[PDB]
């Protein structure tokens, strides 16, 4: 028995196998047990080896043989897992056979240096009102969705990737974006009926899916972000571009603390171990846009935050916030009220005021964001036009699940709000005016849609003709 | 001499030696790797071992690895030739043009200068901001610093001071990127080629490039803002010139010594931070000063945790400083840019000796007005406006004109806000709230004078908004 | 009217002032509790960073 | 210490600073009257 | 003490007598004495019977007065029995566990023994994962179907606790129990803004069920809002549409509580079981103000709308 | 011993609180890891299993019963305490007394919205 | 540095005033010769500038020939910069108080042990003033940051922690250095040492661990706000909280 | 600035005036100016004499100057003296203790430097032990008593 490449454990106990031998074993390598699981060595100690198990350890027994690779942890990438649903390690758990990958990249690797990136210029649609208006998401960056506990956090990321449909069954390639959605510590229920509102919305095939529930060890949840990463980053490189939702941080924090108190590393703020910034953030720094040198492509992040009881100013999710380039506070207040999705306007905000809304969306969006900052001080004589003006807006920012909008289509809803087609109207009745709104001008102005698109903008001919829509539908809608 | 690695837990890495056992604070050269991996002996934990912190990753790492000692510490490139140039903690270079031909070289471990080699010259700062040359006015050659929770805006405060002052200041500079956003790296390199600071084409350029971002691991981030100040120590005692030291952010120099403390074998202090946070930042920060031969004037960017002051890394921080601009969430929530706090940042210069009598009445004339205004404001909570008497209605009318008279659009921030950036004169700026502390603008709106330059453009906004209305 | 104005504002104040009283007693002991609740957990960060070592 | 009401952020902080905002509204349409009549007359 | 053991007794009355599939009740680190009323109380009702071979339930009891080991353990022992309907013979079971918490709370008492560095509040490093293993197997598979309804202990009434709060990502839906709403009378004291659902959704349960359900939490949030206001100042600093808001809100408080079948002996008053769709039109008749001339009173523990106003017309 | 021969019994420990800081005393020196106010993890099974033990036998074990009056001191009136709220979790009823009608002098002073005995009122005189 | 306070015999009740030269102290708040007085407060609210002016007052009597009312002064500078301390010595330089003064410099860039013993060792030299029928003024500034010294260096010697990270006797540390400073009676001398410690309050809080022990050990302290300070209170000493138990009965019959 | 000292005062002369009994000041913690303040101010007054033996008080002195294992086992000194005038004298004795929390205080500051986990709010584990074995020796027996008149500095004003 060679000590060098083999060796034997001593001890065995929640998931932490101590090697004795494994003399040539590199830091982060990975191992193969006698029972077939794999392993990770992080510890390395002049008595022993401090490994950790990926999956159950209860096989493990004392002295069994520890394999090597001869290699650092690493995943499969490609284009044959989209629309697949796979593990931290790159398997597939979906019943659809093996994987047909040709290439392998490691999870921990550096992320790209100043010279490689260039500033943020292409748009990321998340189809949604709220946001691509007022906090708009640009390729290569990274926004975070912090929120408490069933506050539409996922909400926002599932109708981000369905979003990307009407994008990637166009012809233009250079406008697709593949998404990849990381699951941490959630329970498998949650993520099956998650790949199925997927599959329904056809939006699987251009979608991977990272799976690491509760019932996987700890390990597999710390790597299960890393493992997406890379995924993600072999479009970045080369010239596709990418989307990724870590889903969630909060959960593969407590992962990695468990691991590294069970390495008998000392505990730190909360328990947690003294580099959970450095976690996330070489994570995050991932994330970013290359330049057409290197390939032009880029690696977009909405990591999530859970926060307790509303606690913003908690450990965790002030680090995550300081990493982030901007932040999307869900507000458990307004979720009750009925404003769903639950975005608050004045704590939100994105840190990039390219072109990521567009000139179309510019224009409409600009006026909201004032109306509705002079609303929310007034909110707390002849001026009810401020107030009445911020409480229809505020209406028209509420959006139903699994319904992404188009940005042509965002402008004609907000068209009829900010011109005050609105204002007479009954603050309840805005949700059947969009939507019987919304409907009207998918079904049959399919010129004037193509035409914003076209220009680009709010052209003079296509503002008279909207203004002849909105005032004959409002006649029509009241009696 | 060689050692062997003995043991690897993170970013700290145990190594051996047989006989020549090296110091601490020395560099170790790893054997076997294919990028450069520099580790920095920390400890003597005995039997002819050390303990030492990698300043780049170190998975691949085996143990019975060979490492070679260099003999001195991390030394670096210095001199003009580091001028338009990034690199490491190390001193690499990372912006692919070739290695840099540097004559001498530096450690970026140094004794900080004596208590006989400090100087006392209080000569004023004009920075062009209104709310700093006003209230808390910084110093030529003092230490700067600019507090501030996340998205206060600390990093545009920064690039707006690179703006004003480093193109019109005659001699270098020296930016030190800690553990930030590599797109912001990115953006701040792109945007000094357009406006002419760094040059390509030729050597003139006035801005040397150090950074270590949150990309990389504890040891380069804790070391990144001793490697950036030792180019800035080459510009103020080999060269007899002035010299600005931009660091952003500091916070995380002290964040990256907690993140290893626990691994080193100390016991973990208040605030799970290391026990030597007073001393680290002590010897680090000492250095950073104007020395009799030369003169470094610092502007440091301090992040702090959840807005809370009373935390260790900011609250220590405060004894290091001259000048202080301490950026709030509750005033930026408000639409005040730039958030600095009227009531919480003060100066050392801010004296009628050394810059006036009228400069001190005023500066503190409005600081009066707006601490009596949050005394009103709980009344008013109760009360209301309306029921208020003529003398507090003048009170809290003249206060709010002159919180947003402080405002200012940046030229640096002309994407953001969508206005045309300004810079406010000395003289101009005092003349402002002269006369509004005075009352000659009781007439005119509070609208007026948000987001403008000097008090004649508050005047001719006045005249727009009265066209419209 | 002013005689039975400014007695109902004396009442009303009185009234605001003993409520007010009321809440800053809940808070008083709702904040000592949460005091020695955080030097307690702050010390067993400490106590177990030790003990680890 | 002063100023406390308004940096609790709570009802009577929200209602204090919309209660500035409704005032100084009202006092900015008026003074906007006084520099219209001053302008022409 | 605010009222998980009453609730999950109801729901038990409600639902498992109502079933065509078996049950499962599992006593962790509970009261021994109530293993001993729920036994005989099935024995009484008939769902367990001693002669014949037709028990609808399964008990399995590891209380409060074993050791830490058992009660660590007991929730894994009453899950597999649930897990064999499922699996084998493919039967809609109704699971029953009270209480969870006791599993946590025993792990942390033997890992403390077993030799491993506590995490926040003394509580075990393996919380997550201990759990996740456990709460993972209690789900609906292709083949059967488990349902299972867990009373979550909360230790010193603070939700944010380690235990409780990891508890929260392996549920669908939610039930938090306030104490202040137990104190004021209102019983269940389910806090209508906290408890959520998954399901709760407009394309699930329709518009009109979502419309009427967030009007009650609206109005709800904007009484919380006015505390403050009301507290110090009172009511009559307040403005007419703010008088209107508070007077509907405590109406609303107050028609949410409801007297329950299993709380006969303790109260005294008759239980009720208010059908699904007349409960979505009392909530709505008072929300559009059809109710505002009665009293707050009338509404305080009734069945349906129709039962309030005929307590109404009893006072005069 | 009365309990399991037939016989009836009341047993009162005064307190319990004072007995949780005594075996919080051991647990420390034990360095045993603390949790809520540095009380160890067992502090719940600590008062379980005694107050379990408390309980009404049938006919065909003697016929007897073991009655238990624990005692709790509380701080500034907070029942949302910690121990207080194991030792509620445990019990089949709380009787909770205040300061307020104490130093007015209505005593005994019974809190009779937060005291209650569900189990015990099935157990009383119909006189009552 | 380390010897033992003067016990119950060797001492007297304070009887000499020592006159800051500030009207709201002098007046209001009196100090007296051998008292410990607290300067406690926020940072930037002047606490400095008290003992600063305090030492540049005693030039009046030390330039005159009455021995019993002359004043020597030490400042002993605890974890600050040393572009600060140049600022401070050539303030005291400029006033012509140096000549009276010692200046005891343990800044930032110093190891703990020295910031540690800075205190003792300045205190070590006020009682040689003491114990020779003379008096001395003593200034610690700052003793919040000599107990982040000695928590450094207890934490690293692996000595059980207690409250906030702070070795078990941090309160024991301060007790033994304030009650060195005393007021000796005629047969042991008759001089004194008057300590001036000096703590920084975390957002005016005064019930925090470390200010609270400081308060409790000296005879009064002079509570300095920042609400105050810019309202135009300068000094902002708040004579509400501010108290002198102790230098009362030390004070002319003018004043 | 109440007549707390005279007041103490009063209560060891009435006792030993009226119960025949003499009393005992233990000075636990407080500042050794104070003791210097109360020592002439009882020599004043008369309750101790210089010139014969006719001294009320027994003075046990171990001020925050001392360390912390002198500190914590003053009152026990103190209680001493004070228990030989009720076992061997018979006597109603009066036994001073300024303060109590300093007592306690000694008592944490001990229990931290020999290494045990700390209690809630940073206390001993050995709190109600190191208090219970020094306050059930102050009572009535079938010689005598010991009546505690016992000085408590509350932290921050909280009785909890
Ligand atoms: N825009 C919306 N309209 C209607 N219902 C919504 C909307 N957004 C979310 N919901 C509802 O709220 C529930 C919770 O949302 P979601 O699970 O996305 O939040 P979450 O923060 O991810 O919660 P958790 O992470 O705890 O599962 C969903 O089941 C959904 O029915
Ligand atoms: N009486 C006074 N009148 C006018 N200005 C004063 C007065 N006292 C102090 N100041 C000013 O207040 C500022 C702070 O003073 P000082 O440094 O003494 O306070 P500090 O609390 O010691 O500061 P730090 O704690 O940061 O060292 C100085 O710039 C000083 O000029
Ligand atoms: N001078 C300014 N004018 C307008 N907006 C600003 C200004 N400074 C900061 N901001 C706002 O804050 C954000 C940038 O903050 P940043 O400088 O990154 O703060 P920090 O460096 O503390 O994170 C932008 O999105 C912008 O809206
Ligand atoms: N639906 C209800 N109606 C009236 N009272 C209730 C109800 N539910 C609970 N309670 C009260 O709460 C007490 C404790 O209930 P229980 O379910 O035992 O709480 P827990 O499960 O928290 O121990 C009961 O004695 C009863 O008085
Ligand atoms: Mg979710
Ligand atoms: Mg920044
Ligand atoms: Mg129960
Ligand atoms: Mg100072």
């Amino acid at each position: 028995v060679d000590l060098e490449e083999t060796g034997r454990v001593l001890s065995i106990g929640d998931g932490i196998a101590r090697v004795h031998g494994l003399r040539n074993v590199q830091a982060e390598e990975m191992v193969e047990f006698s029972s077939g699981l794999k392993g990770m060595s992080l510890n390395l100690e002049p008595d022993n080896v401090g490994v950790v198990v990926f999956g159950n350890d209860k096989l493990i027994k004392e002295g069994d043989i520890v394999k090597r690779t001869g290699a650092i942890v690493d995943v499969p990438v490609g284009e044959e897992l989209l629309g697949r649903v796979v593990d931290a390690l790159g398997n597939a758990i979906d019943g659809k056979g093996p994987i047909g990958s040709k290439a392998r990249r490691r999870v921990g690797l550096k992320a790209p240096g100043i010279i490689p990136r260039i500033s943020v210029r292409e748009p990321m649609q998340t189809g949604i009102k709220a946001v691509d208006s007022l906090v708009p998401i640009g390729r290569g960056q990274r926004e975070l969705i912090i929120g408490d506990r069933q506050t539409g956090k996922t909400s926002i990321a599932i109708d981000t990737i369905i979003n990307q449909k009407r994008f990637n069954d166009g012809t233009d390639e250079k406008k697709k974006l593949y998404c990849i959605y990381v699951a941490i510590g959630q329970k498998r229920s949650t993520v099956a009926q998650l790949v199925k509102r997927l599959t329904d919305a056809d939006a699987m095939k251009y979608t991977i899916v990272v799976s690491a529930t509760a019932s996987d060890a700890a390990p597999l949840q710390y790597l299960a972000p890393y493992s997406g990463c890379s995924m993600g980053e072999y479009f970045r490189d080369n010239g596709k571009h990418a989307l990724i939702i870590y889903d969630d941080l909060s959960k593969q924090a407590v992962a990695y603390r468990q691991m590294s108190l069970l390495l008998r590393r000392p505990p730190g703020r909360e328990a947690y171990p003294g580099d959970v910034f450095y976690l996330h953030s070489r994570l995050l720094e991932r994330a970013a846009k290359m330049n057409d040198a290197f390939g032009g492509g880029s690696l977009t992040a909405l990591p999530v935050i859970e926060t307790q009881a509303g606690d913003v100013s908690a450990y965790i999710p002030t680090n995550v916030i300081s990493i982030t380039d901007g932040q999307i506070f869900l507000e458990t207040e307004l979720f009750y009220k009925g404003i769903r999705p639950a975005i608050n306007v004045g704590l939100s905000v994105s840190r990039v005021g390219s072109a990521a809304q567009t000139r179309a969306m510019k224009q409409v969006a600009g006026t909201m964001k004032l109306e509705l900052a002079q609303y929310r001080e007034v909110a707390a004589a002849a001026t009810q036009q401020l107030l009445s003006r911020g409480v229809r807006l505020t209406e028209l920012l509420k959006q139903g699940q699994y319904s992404p909008m188009a940005i042509e289509e965002q402008v004609a809803v907000i068209y009829a709000g900010v011109r005050g087609y609105l204002d007479k109207l009954e603050p309840s009745k805005i949700t059947k005016f969009e939507n019987a709104f919304l409907s009207h001008v998918i079904s049959q102005h399919q010129a004037l849609l193509g035409k914003i698109r076209t220009d680009g903008k709010i052209s003079e001919e296509s503002d008279a003709k909207l203004k002849e829509i909105v005032t004959n539908f409002l006649a029509g809608f009241e009696a | 001499t060689t050692g062997r690695i003995v043991a690897v837990i993170g970013a700290v890495v145990d190594v051996q030696f047989d006989e020549g056992l090296p110091p601490i604070l020395n560099a170790l050269e790893v054997q076997g790797r294919e990028t450069r991996l520099v580790l920095e002996v920390a400890q003597h934990l005995g039997e002819s071992t050390v303990r030492t912190i990698a300043m780049d990753g170190t998975e691949g790492l085996v143990r019975g690895q060979k490492v070679l000692d260099s003999g001195a510490p991390i030394r670096i490139p210095v001199g003009p030739e580091t001028l338009g140039r990034i690199m490491n903690v190390i001193g690499e270079p990372i912006d692919e043009r070739g290695p840099i031909k540097t004559k001498q070289f530096a450690a970026i471990h140094a004794e900080a200068p004596e208590f006989v080699e400090m100087s006392v010259e209080q000569e004023i700062l004009v920075t062009g901001i209104k709310v700093v040359d006003l209230l808390a006015p910084y110093a030529k050659g003092g230490k700067i610093g600019l507090f501030g929770g996340a998205g206060v805006g600390k990093t545009v405060l920064i690039m707006e001071l690179i703006n004003n002052v480093a193109k019109a200041h005659g001699g270098y500079s020296v930016f030190a990127g800690v553990g930030e956003r590599t797109r912001e790296g990115n953006d701040l390199y792109h945007e000094m080629i357009e406006s002419g600071v760094i040059n390509l084409k030729d050597a003139t350029s006035k801005v040397a490039l150090v950074y270590g971002q949150m990309n990389e691991p504890p040891g380069a981030r804790a070391r990144v803002a001793l490697t950036g100040l030792t180019v800035a120590e080459y510009f103020r005692d080999q060269e007899g010139q002035d010299v600005l030291l931009f660091i952003d952010n500091i916070f995380r120099f002290t964040q990256a010594g907690s993140e290893v403390s626990a691994l080193l074998g100390r016991i973990p202090s208040a605030v799970g931070y290391q026990p030597t946070l007073a001393t680290d930042m002590g010897t680090m920060q000492e250095r950073i000063t104007t020395t009799k031969k030369g003169s470094i004037t610092s502007v440091q960017a301090i992040y702090v945790p959840a807005d809370d002051l009373t935390d260790p890394a900011p609250a220590t921080t405060f004894a290091h400083l001259d000048a202080t601009t301490v950026l709030s969430r509750a005033i930026a929530e408000l639409g005040i840019y730039p958030a600095v706090d009227p009531l919480d940042s003060t100066s050392r210069i801010m004296d009628p000796n050394i810059v006036g009598s009228e400069h001190y009445d005023v500066a503190r004339g409005v600081q009066k007005i707006l601490q009596d205004y949050k005394s009103l404001q709980d009344i008013i909570a109760i009360l209301g406006m309306d029921e208020l008497s003529e003398e507090d209605k003048l009170t809290v009318s003249r206060a709010r004109k002159i919180q947003r008279f402080l405002s200012q659009p940046f030229q640096v921030a002309e994407v953001f806000t969508g206005h045309l950036g300004k810079l406010v004169p000395l003289k101009e700026t005092i003349k402002g709230f002269q006369q509004i502390l005075a009352g000659e603008y009781d007439h005119l709106p509070e609208q007026a004078f948000y987001m403008v330059g000097p008090i004649e453009e508050a005047v001719a906004k006045a005249d727009k908004l009265a066209e419209e209305h | 009217s002013t005689t039975s104005e400014q007695s109902a504002r004396m009442t009303a104040m009185d009234n605001a002032s003993k409520n007010a009283s009321e809440m800053i007693d809940k808070l008083t002991l709702t904040f000592n509790r949460t005091r020695q609740a955080v030097i307690t957990k702050e010390l067993i960060e400490i106590i177990s960073g030790a003990a680890a070592l | 210490s002063a100023g406390a009401v308004r940096d609790a952020g709570g009802a009577f902080g929200k209602r204090e600073q919309a209660e500035e905002e409704r005032y100084f509204r009202a006092r900015a349409k008026e003074q906007l009257a006084a520099l219209k009549k001053h302008h022409e007359n």
